[PDB]
DNA sequence: CATTCGCTCTGCTCCTTCTCCCATCCTCTCGATGGCTATGAGATCAACT
RNA sequence: AUCGAGAGGA
DNA sequence: AGTTGATCTCATATGGAGAAGGAGCAGAGCGAATG
């Protein structure tokens, strides 16, 4: 419930003061120029979060917009709603301008409609007297969605919007004079051509917010983007940020980079740090242990090989003139990767699988099915996975990138009739939570079958314990966010993680960009220096088929070498091995993750010495 | 687009006469010997056809346009060409 | 940018000419793809084909 | 004589294309992969079949 | 007071520019054009009760 | 099917 | 008066002839200023 009704929020205001007066001590948290928190509420904070709504004043007297970046779970929401209350208890004179407001005017959230009722509830729980009002149809409203629009900027509400409906109510949300944008998950607007993006630029408030666990994901254009919002202009225009930050800080991650190129890339990636700062906070979970710890994550590599049918139809197609119209550029190369991935996953996906027959013999019907997991090298692997786990009662997680290949995992939980549930985006929304928590709840249930991009953030399926990942993705984040479904804040077991990658195929590749995507991410968000690895070339020859015999390294193995990335995890990495299941070698993740005078005499602020040392030291060596 | 000055009707003919005597003015100054012109002499001459608005209203507004220089002397105020 | 406006509206305008007429002297034919030009109002309207 | 002047060059042109941006990443490039065989034998087959004389782009 | 001088205002050439047009009807052949895969969120209202 | 080109008839 | 589900839709990853305008420029004649 929200109020967009009026008597509803009457009836919410009474009852709060009914409440309220049964309880009839601390003071506020005075900051400067006039912001106080009610001491109730600061006292209610962690430290992190009293530093958050300091660092959220001063954007407000700088009149600068800022990225609340902290990582997942560190109660961003809390930060906010405290800064609005803080606004609102203090009734902060705007100076010198339009905006008469004495506290805080009108505000709009923009979030995932997933997670629109836990901003009413926090906001009905942390500062009951505000008016929060959803537009959706889960709202309670029930006059036109206009009319709400124009209620909720009168008497200054909160009102809280899908993206999709920024993006098609721009006038009638535009038209008014909102006082603070927050764009909750706002890496949503990290394409800047996108129109979800352009729609959010059109807000003229200054106080613009960005709540993100991921600020960046691929690429520094998409910081572009959010910084375009955030502070429009202080990056500059896009194409002038892409000549002076993407091309050079890119170009010297590669271990083949010149030395003028890696010392150009370690000054642009200290300027950019230095610029991105002051409106950047970002905190790890490692660097505030107050909000509870985590148990111990094993996150490791399994090299699986392709079986010798698969080996011949990846060769075939590495060989076939698809590959060499790809490759002389008649065709943009998405199809043979596509190809490619598919078989990786499973060659039924590519060939078909082996030629239908009818009025056979209820016997043939398994060798002959599509889908059978001895044809992929991949299953092998996970069919004795799944059986040392379910032996040592573990619960596992199984997640792919595609749907296609979460049926063909379907089918052989079927056939080895382990129970499992599945999730995937034709799960109607409205039957994914009972099935989260029938999962959570029903240990009889072994497995829960998922794609990695279904439900956002927010499935908490903490009842697994194991997790394995089917093929990797793109985006590094979306296997980072697939890990966290089952490790995340609730846990009570060691969460041990595989990933599944096929040895000289496209995917040991995908997994490399992967890498060089979060270095790329974590030089400019933690520490230039950083250890340079992969070579450009190698990273770009997707169509080449390699396969090492058992007594050969991978690339992965060559790359990382000298970085030691080379019972139960030990009783299962044993059987994987000594059953001859077809896993070629093993590495540990996070260790691969591991990149790491005459004049001047006298003053008339920064002495001439320093300012001049600080430049010479960024520009030698 | 969207922006209008306050104006007077039959504003023309005034400009047409003001502009065509300020020149015809300044060149009385101009062409006289020396480029000087004493102010009494010229209100005292005959005014151009062309200065149809009269000779004392044009002397005011060269003198306040500093299109001309006022000098004075023992003969009375002297019109100059200004040194520019 | 007012110089990338500029010239934004001066692509508008040129489409919108060569809509009408894709023959003007002093600037670039309009065309398809593989480079034939494209057929406007006027050359619909005006010969002994038209 | 005429076309395949004109489309040897553009295979050359094509081939320092291709080449660049190996050696501007660092390494030696296959000049079997850099040979892009399809512009002499479809500037001259294109020539013959229409009997416009020249790049199959200027046809006009 | 009879020039005389200087200044404004036509209007007569000679370009440059540019726009227009180029017989009627009929037959045939030939070349070219000829445009992701897939998984998610999410708003609509057709349509059950 | 369209557009373009070429070769022909009176 | 409340509840369901296709479906769209965004967004992600890798010759010549006449006519018209302008500048050149000559010089008429008007009015101011002599001399
Ligand atoms: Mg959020």
């Amino acid at each position: 419930r929200d109020d967009g009704d009026e008597d509803y929020y009457k009836q919410r205001l009474r009852r709060w003061n009914k409440l309220r007066l049964q309880d009839k001590e601390e003071s506020d948290a005075e900051f400067d120029e006039g912001f106080k928190v009610p001491g109730f509420l600061f006292k209610k904070l962690f430290k992190y979060q009293q530093t958050g709504v300091r660092w959220l004043w001063e954007l407000h007297c700088q009149q600068a917009g800022g990225i609340l970046g902290d990582e997942m779970g560190l109660g961003k929401t809390i930060q906010i709603i405290a800064f609005l209350a803080g606004l609102s208890y203090s009734k902060i004179r705007t100076r010198g301008s339009n905006y008469r407001f004495e506290g805080l005017g009108p505000t709009v959230i923009v979030c995932p409609t997933t997670v629109m009722h836990q901003w009413v509830k926090e906001f009905h729980t942390w500062w009951p007297p505000f008016r929060v009002a959803i537009l959706h149809e889960t709202g309670s409203y029930t006059h036109k969605k206009e009319k709400l629009i124009r209620d909720v900027a009168h008497c200054h509400g909160i009102l809280i919007t899908s993206y999709s409906y920024i993006r098609l109510m721009q006038d009638d949300i535009s038209r008014y004079d909102w006082h603070y944008v927050i764009l909750d998950e706002g890496h949503k607007i990290r394409n800047p051509n996108a129109a979800v993006t352009l729609a959010c630029k059109q807000f003229r408030t200054p106080h613009r917010i960005i709540l993100s666990g991921s600020p960046m994901q691929n690429n520094l254009r998409e910081l572009w983007s959010l910084f375009d919002f955030i502070f429009p202009g202080k990056l500059g225009t896009l194409p002038v940020f892409m000549e002076q930050f993407s091309v050079p800080i890119t170009m010297g991650g590669y271990s083949n980079a010149s030395p003028v190129q890696v010392k150009t890339a370690y000054k642009c990636a200290c300027v950019l740090r230095d610029t991105i700062n002051p409106y950047l906070l970002r905190r790890m979970k490692s660097d505030v242990k107050m909000s509870l710890s985590l148990p111990d994550k094993n996150e490791q590599v399994l090299f699986c090989r392709l079986t010798d049918e698969q080996h011949k139809v990846y060769q075939n197609f590495v060989d076939s003139k698809e590959v060499y119209r790809i490759l002389n550029g008649e065709m943009q190369i998405f199809s043979g990767l596509i190809a490619l991935r598919k078989i990786c996953n499973h060659p039924d996906l590519f060939s078909g699988g082996p030629k239908n027959l009818k009025g056979l013999p209820d016997d043939e019907l398994e060798e002959d099915q599509f889908g059978y997991w001895k044809r992929s090298g991949k299953m092998i692997v996970v069919e004795s996975l799944l059986k040392i786990w379910h032996k040592q009662g573990q619960r596992v997680l199984l997640f792919s990138q595609s749907r296609q290949m979460l049926d063909i995992l379907e089918v052989f939980l079927r056939a080895q009739k382990y129970t499992y549930l599945k999730m995937d985006g034709t799960t109607t929304i409205a039957s994914r939570q009972p099935l989260i928590t029938r999962y959570n709840e029903d240990t009889s249930i072994f497995v829960f079958l998922l794609t990695t991009r279904v439900g956002g953030l927010g499935v908490n399926l903490t009842g697994a314990n194991r997790v394995v990942i089917y093929d990797p993705d793109w985006n590094p984040s979306t296997d980072t966010q697939a890990r966290e479904r089952a490790w995340r804040i609730g846990q009570k077991k060691q969460v041990t993680v595989y990933r599944l990658l096929t040895a000289g195929t496209i995917e040991e590749k995908i997994y490399h960009r992967q890498i060089f995507k979060q270095f790329l991410t974590n030089r400019v968000l933690k520490d230039p220096k950083q250890r340079r690895f992969f070579k450009s070339n190698d990273l770009y020859e997707l169509f080449t088929l390699t396969s090492p015999d058992a007594s050969q390294s991978t690339e992965t193995s060559a790359i990382f070498a000298g970085t030691g990335s080379d019972s139960n995890d030990d009783y299962v990495l044993e059987k994987l091995f000594k059953k001859s299941v077809g896993v070629h070698s093993v590495m540990k993740h996070d260790a691969i993750m591991d990149g790491a005078s005459r004049f001047g005499k006298k003053r008339n602020p920064l002495a001439s010495s320093s300012l001049l040392a600080k430049m010479r030291a960024r520009n030698h060596l | 687009a969207g922006s209008w000055w306050l104006a007077v009707p039959g504003a023309g003919r005034f400009i047409k006469y003001f502009v065509k005597g300020r020149q015809a003015v300044l060149s009385m100054v101009r062409k006289a010997k020396y480029r000087e012109l004493l102010l009494s002499e010229l209100l005292g001459r005959r005014a151009p056809v062309v200065v149809r608005l009269g000779l004392t209203y044009h002397v005011h507004d060269l003198i306040g346009a500093q299109l001309v220089d006022c000098i004075s002397t023992t003969s009375g105020t002297l019109l100059r060409l200004p040194e520019t | 940018a007012a110089h990338v406006i500029a010239e934004d509206v001066k692509l508008l305008q040129f489409h919108v000419a060569t809509m009408v007429d894709n023959e003007l002297p002093g600037l670039p034919r309009a065309m398809q793809k593989s480079g034939r030009p494209l057929k406007s109002l006027k050359q619909r309207l005006k010969g002994k084909e038209g | 004589a005429f076309l395949f002047r004109g489309m040897f060059k553009n295979l050359l042109k094509e081939v320092r294309i291709y080449a660049q941006k190996f050696i501007d990443r660092g390494k030696d490039f296959n000049l079997e992969l850099a040979i892009k065989t399809r512009i002499i034998s479809d500037g001259l087959k294109y020539s013959l079949a229409t009997g416009n004389w020249g790049d199959q782009k200027k046809a006009h």
